[PDB]
């Protein structure tokens, strides 16, 4: 919101406010002042982790949602919203999850989907095993199909063991969560900045593939991991948290 | 039946009635008991010290002295009590075993300064027509251990079997310069799909000096209650990438343990690691040190003494993703090496 006139009665009366902090800022030098813009972030609260939201803490919600800004001269806002008609969308922010098909969630009509942790890969990534090297293997041996132009497939093994000659062995087991050997699965773990969405949901990369089509590399719906939910009804009304930033 | 304990070597005393090891009170022992009492668990013309010590060990039916009764031997005159007389149990040392000079920076498995002679006293390198191939550590001036795949068939007669210690580098190890074969004992039930066992005890004729280069080795003891993440400290000259000969100096940096359920799970080692074999390393990427010596030691530091705990085995790719070290399991059978040490004398 720029170039425009506004105030603040109006505004938190009819919107119901629940709260209306401050931070690097006085209450009443909102009421004189000319900024410069205003950049209002909105979005809804899973109930049990709505104290992840305290200004400048750890968490879920903090670190791999939203990260509040502690430096600027913003104000924070928990209002409310009756439940008549709201319809949570539910959509996921990330290039490479619906590169390798990810539909939706499912979860029911009022539940909101947070997230846990929030892995990065590059633009080359592909989560399928190589089919023209699988085939020899024996032992541990992945589902797999093509890769699209250009994505490098995923480095797999057919090392050898005391007898078997051909088993198969790649990286990122058992899950990018919690993987054994954290410094070579292309999945890398970030946290999450000032001002940037999450950028994918963790894949297991062991359901994405099938044996006899190896088709264009696609995934599978069980095999996207890391976030959960919860429900934003609390006295019959959607609870919503929403920044302000008075920049300028 | 008698056996060595724990950090401060308590005698363990079998009964047949008590089905049971049980500790001994110091009421009034001897040299002419103590220093004859090495030579139970193979140890003929050493002796180091006994003194006595507080019981913390854990049983409750002591053993005591037959004294009243004219001349017996050791082992019929002890019956059980309930008490310590003096409350003073056995300690005991029956070698010079354990410390090196602590120095620093000995970290040359790859990136690192070079094993400082002397801090590292019981690197051994084992030679067959004067190539380097083996490890071991000693635990006698008589007898030396090593990894039992080395002294596999068709090389299984002593004749062959040179020892060399002392030098760092690859080349002062010069024929007269390290005393030379005996006897070459097996764990004897070694294979080839699982290699269980591959642990060989040598022995040589000639008993070499404590003096700088040369030391004792400690060789665990029944029961002695390592940490599951422990530090261990491995030695050997080994190359440390694969399809390579071998370093030139002695290498001696720094491992982890895994444990079994990391190791024996379903994507490191799928259900292969028996209870004679020890995993080690760390479960990770190109982070591990190689090093490959056969028998070059895993030597952790409890009681703030040097003790052995694994020889060397085989294993993987050379220090590489998911893929540790596999080690001889040198706490499995402690006492079944001192009943092929009794009679050799
Ligand atoms: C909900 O939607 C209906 C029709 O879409 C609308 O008439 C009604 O006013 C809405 N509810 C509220 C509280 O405004
Ligand atoms: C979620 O949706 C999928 C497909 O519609 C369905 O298989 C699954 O049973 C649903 N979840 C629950 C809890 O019913």
């Amino acid at each position: 919101f720029s170039n425009c006139n506004f105030n603040l009665s109006t505004l938190l009366r009819l919107v119901h406010v629940d709260s209306f902090s401050c931070n690097n800022l006085d209450k009443s030098k909102i009421f004189g002042s000319c900024f410069n813009s205003i950049t209002v972030d909105k979005f809804a609260i899973p109930n049990r982790r709505r104290d992840d939201l305290q200004l400048g803490s750890s968490g879920f919600l903090q670190s791999s949602n939203y990260k509040i800004d502690i430096s600027s001269s913003s104000c924070q806002l928990y209002y409310s919203l009756p439940l008549v008609n709201v319809t949570i969308n539910n959509f996921n922010p990330s290039s490479w999850n619906r590169r390798y098909g990810f539909g939706s969630f499912n979860v029911s009509s009022y539940d909101v989907v947070y997230s846990d942790h929030c892995f990065s890969v590059n633009s080359d990534f592909c989560p399928c095993a190589d089919p023209s090297v699988v085939n020899s293997c024996v032992k541990s041996k992945p589902l797999s199909a093509i890769c699209p132009a250009g994505t490098k497939y995923r480095h797999c093994d057919l090392d050898t063991t005391l007898y078997v000659n051909n088993w198969c062995r790649c990286s990122c087991l058992p899950d990018p969560i919690s993987t054994y050997s954290p410094n070579t699965c292309p999945q890398k773990k970030v946290v999450v900045g000032i001002g940037e969405h999450c950028p994918g949901l963790g894949i297991n990369e062991e359901k994405c593939g099938t044996q006899l089509n190896h088709s264009s590399c696609s995934c599978s719906p069980d095999a996207f991991l890391g976030w959960s939910f919860d429900s934003c009804i609390s006295n019959n009304r959607c609870n919503i948290f929403s920044n302000f930033i008075f920049n300028g | 039946c008698v056996r060595l304990y724990g950090p401060n070597f308590i005698l363990q005393v079998y009964s047949s009635q008590r089905k049971s090891w049980h500790p001994v009170c110091q009421d009034d022992w001897n040299e002419n008991y103590g220093r004859a009492a090495c030579r139970d668990m193979g140890y003929k013309n050493n002796f180091y010290s006994s003194q006595g010590i507080v019981d913390d060990s854990g049983s409750t039916s002591f053993m005591k002295l037959n004294t009243s009764a004219g001349n017996v031997d050791i082992y019929k005159k002890l019956y059980h009590s309930d008490a310590c007389s003096s409350k003073a149990v056995v300690s005991l040392r029956c070698i010079a075993c354990g410390v090196n000079l602590n120095s620093s920076r000995q970290s040359q498995i790859v990136g690192g300064e070079s094993a400082l002679p002397g801090a590292w006293p019981w690197q051994v390198s084992l030679h067959v027509q004067n190539v380097h191939v083996c490890g071991g550590s000693i635990i006698t001036p008589e007898w030396i251990v090593t990894a039992a795949h080395c002294v596999e068939k068709p090389l299984n007669n002593p004749w062959h079997w040179t020892a060399f210690a002392g030098i760092l580098r690859q080349s002062f190890m010069f024929y007269g310069a390290g005393y030379q074969v005996e006897k070459v004992i097996s764990h004897p039930n070694y294979d080839s799909k699982t290699k269980n066992n591959d642990i060989a005890l040598m022995k040589l004729q000639k008993p070499l000096t404590f003096n700088d280069l040369v030391k004792p080795v400690c060789l665990p003891n029944p029961g002695m209650m390592l940490q599951p993440e422990q530090l261990c400290w491995i030695s050997g000259w080994g190359a440390t990438e694969e399809k390579g000969k071998t370093s030139e100096v002695l290498n001696a940096a720094k491992v982890l343990l895994i444990e079994t359920q990391r190791c024996n799970s379903r994507y490191v080692y799928d259900n292969l690691i028996t209870p004679a074999m020890i995993c080690a390393g760390f479960l990770q990427g190109n982070v591990d040190s190689c090093q490959g010596d056969s028998g070059g030691p895993l030597v952790t530091s409890k009681n703030n003494i040097w003790w052995l705990i694994g020889d060397t085995s085989w294993g993987s790719g050379c220090a590489k993703a998911y893929r540790p070290g596999v080690y001889g399991n040198v706490m499995v059978f402690t006492d079944w090496i001192y009943r092929q040490m009794r009679a050799d004398g």
